[PDB]
């Protein structure tokens, strides 16, 4: 009972993480861009 | 080979009494096969019921994957990063002391856990054991040892007087005392000093719980190389033999500091 | 022991989140 719980508290930490790795992912995608714009 | 049966006995509880395998690991060497569970017992990486011990470390995989997968998100670490490097960024991120680039200069502590975990690398193969270890053993340094490790340097000389105070003279004599390398010592427990197949032995106490075991190593190191010490006169000349001492004589070393370790301190 | 394994999975996540929050933070504060 207090392990599921433990568990349902990794699983949505983990969401979080995805998000802000994409949101990364999508920044650095950003300022590469930023970069051409350049030439 | 009388003893790896009597600890064999132990291992075959299915709740493993982690009082026994420390008095164990304090009188004897262990096994090689047995090393790495037992350490991993002893550290907490696993619990002392063997049958929690699959479910448990599936979470120290994930925990290492997340873990390591979110230092290459962030671009700390490429398959150009040697695993000594991953594992210390590992351990930054795990305790919340990552720096802001890679280029950033290397401090004091970092490159304690640096010497550490390249010694580690050879006793352990598994990389994700091998963190794991090196996490846990480095972080009993600075948490079950913070008091004891500082107070080394003051029986170093304790000890040494009581085996060979003319020794000890000769080094006051140089002023060498005060430059020691106790560093490399009572900081890294003589990881870079001495070769991992007998410094592992040394571990073996060190991770059942005593840390006065690495002043009798220091003391023996002495012992073992008086006549070479002697002939020396300088300070800068007996600290730079002792940061490069011979690695064949280290297997007596080690033996003869657990008996002299075991002679001063009457362990049960 | 299993339950000490598992709180240390969602620790260790929450150090990930904080040390991605910065990068974010860094990146926003680059492009300007």
């Amino acid at each position: 009972g207090q392990l599921q719980a433990a568990e349902s508290r990794y699983e949505a930490q983990k969401r979080i993480t995805q998000v802000f790795e994409l949101e990364i992912l999508d920044l650095y995608g950003r300022l590469e861009k930023d970069g051409l714009l350049k030439k | 080979v009388e003893e790896k049966k009597s600890l064999e006995i132990l291992l075959k509880d299915d709740r493993l009494d982690t009082e026994k395998l420390c008095t164990f690991s304090q009188r004897f060497p262990l096994p090689s096969m047995y090393r790495a569970l037992v350490w991993k017992v002893l550290l907490g990486i696993l619990p002392p019921h063997h049958e929690s011990h699959a479910k448990v470390m599936m979470y120290r995989k994930e925990q290492y994957l997340d873990v390591l997968h979110a230092l290459k998100v962030v671009r700390f670490v490429s398959d150009a990063t040697p695993q000594a490097e991953v594992y210390l960024r590992m351990y930054q991120l795990e305790s919340g002391k990552l720096p802001r680039s890679p280029s950033f200069p290397l401090e004091p502590d970092d490159e304690v856990f640096l010497a550490i975990a390249k010694a580690m690398e050879e006793m352990v193969e598994d990389s994700v054991d091998c963190y794991w270890i090196t996490r846990r053993f480095v972080n009993q340094l600075n948490t079950k040892y913070r008091d004891s490790l500082p107070q080394l340097p003051k029986a170093f000389e304790q000890y040494l007087n009581l085996e060979d105070g003319r020794l000890l003279t000769h080094l006051r004599m140089c002023s060498a005392a005060p430059k020691l390398p106790y560093d490399l010592w009572f900081k890294r427990c003589f990881a870079g000093c001495l070769p991992e197949s007998s410094l592992q032995r040394v571990w073996d106490k060190v991770v059942s719980g005593s840390c006065k075991i690495l002043v009798f190593v220091a003391v023996e190191i002495l012992l073992t190389f008086k006549i070479k010490v002697m002939a020396l006169n300088s300070a800068e000349k007996i600290t730079k033999f002792l940061e490069n001492i011979p690695q064949d004589s280290s297997d007596a070393i080690v033996s003869k500091a657990i008996d002299l370790w075991h002679k001063h301190c009457g362990t049960p």
